[PDB]
């Protein structure tokens, strides 16, 4: 646990979809060892905006890292904010009085830890803010960010955004694992599938069935072979457009190309960039013309 | 294990 | 509201007391103006371990800024950790498996804003993860601390830990609250008071009536007289030992001389500190001759 270099590397890998629902896969061809659903965890990401239909604009966060912040308005198509969901939560209480319309931004962030047996996949014990409850089994990190803001004119938000983790113990690892100790290499890919590739010459060797939702969170897991731990690590990943698409919830999402590469080419021009017979007016007072409309990949400017 | 790693 | 420079200092100064209230005292005399009772708000802090009867330690907090950590063991005293409750909870979740012991960290930090009325003390709204309602008022902030601690032997803690605070955005305007703009300077005193006095030389000129609890949080209040706007601003404070006692709840919490000189030096010296016929074992057996001994100022080395 001291230098990454001693330790297998361990056949599991571990996935979390943007359901937030989590899985073992086999690192050898992207078998799905086992899957957990989502109701046991938290969505992983849930806006709750004031309108898209009146307003033609949807708040949309990348659930990834510190969750950052993307937004889209039918006037001047999808747009990247300054600003990171963890970040604004960590800069609370705001109170705005602009001048002109005042805004309050109240926030919160928990953490939770479950420890998950391996082999099978069943929650031996979760704690933090969550449910205390009480060999070859793992423990993962979770936090969950939850900002809400409070506009007085009236033009409500109340986005909640969660995130996976390792042990903030083995965080230091975390920056020794620079490129797969293995010549393998997995991202996310199309379909809700992940992609393994080779390093040397990034040549596909392996495609994974499909997870009931798209692959936003990677783990690598090593084994320390003194103590037998299962200490887990993220993986790694490779050397400016988005892709966009909603939770089952309804919710947008975006994945950028910095943290996406991979499935955001692999992903076809959404029909808003294309043809402005798509950023009409009467297209954006519809959910499912809107959907249609704006959902695969801009190019923010 | 020589793993090569793409270039700089 | 760009620099403090311009601004009037109000005559409005806010009070928060350890058992979490609210007071408007005014700056000219210490009259309390309006005091709002903590059934409103939150205990300050409320710290829940495994028992200070068996064993002869308690967790203790100081309820200040990032909430700093001591502890009290009558095998060697007071002792000062070099942690903190923000930073501990930020550190989450944390899992360490001792080589012996393990123990897990789970965080939780939420924020909230109130308007409230300065001339009377009603709250006009609350904002945040708090209850969401909707002239001459004034808006606080308030961040609240949660860190659990799972020791699987079972030696289970519980601590929370709050803690008033300006909007994050006038926070550059505390750098510039040096020392009073007033010739007055004002500190919580002795038998939950306040005491003023002159910049120059140091004299004692109004002392406050009593609080429901020591006086632990310390607001400015100035006036931007183009927007009429009430911003508030820390109150400063003037250039070993430390003082302990309990919240009604019956937490213990500590008020070190770096941030409350002036009470702990008006303070008496804590009995255990004092006679050793107060540090035998009979005494941390009983709830009531605990107290007592350790109630007080000790001194960490």
């Amino acid at each position: 646990n001291r230098s990454l270099n001693e330790l297998s590397l361990s056949d599991i890998l571990i996935a979390a979809d943007v359901e937030g629902g989590l899985h073992a896969v086999d690192r050898r061809n992207g078998h799905i060892i086992w899957s957990i659903e989502p109701e046991n965890f938290q969505p992983l990401i849930e806006i709750q905006e004031p309108s898209r239909l009146e307003t033609y604009e949807t708040l949309i966060i990348e659930p990834f890292g510190d969750g950052n912040i993307y937004y889209f308005n039918a006037h001047q198509g999808l747009q990247k904010l300054p600003l990171s969901i963890r970040q604004l939560v960590s800069t609370s209480p705001l109170h705005l009085k602009t001048n002109e319309d005042e805004k309050v931004y109240t926030g919160s962030m928990r953490t939770i830890m479950y420890t998950i047996n391996m082999l099978n996949g069943e929650i031996i014990s979760a704690f933090g803010p969550g449910s205390k409850n009480g060999e070859n089994m793992i423990v993962i990190g979770k936090t969950i960010f939850e900002l809400g803001i409070h506009s007085y004119d009236g033009a409500s938000y109340n986005v909640t955004y969660s995130t996976w983790q390792q042990n903030v113990l083995d965080v230091p690892l975390a920056l020794q694992n620079t490129f797969s100790k293995d010549g393998m290499c997995i991202a996310p890919f199309r379909d809700k599938s992940l992609l393994a590739s080779d390093l040397d010459f990034r040549i596909a060797r392996w495609v994974s069935p499909t997870f009931p939702g798209i692959i936003v969170g990677l783990f690598d897991v090593f084994n320390d072979l003194r103590t037998n731990e299962n200490i887990l690590v993220p993986h790694p990943f490779n050397p400016n457009k988005v892709y966009l698409d909603q939770t089952s919830n309804l919710s947008w999402f975006a994945l950028s190309s910095q943290n996406f590469p991979s499935l955001v080419e692999s992903a076809p021009i959404s029909r808003y960039a294309s043809s402005d017979r798509w950023r009409v007016s009467s297209i954006f007072e519809d959910e499912t013309l809107f959907k249609n409309a704006i959902m695969g990949v801009h190019q923010i400017y | 294990v020589v793993v090569v790693v793409v270039v700089v």
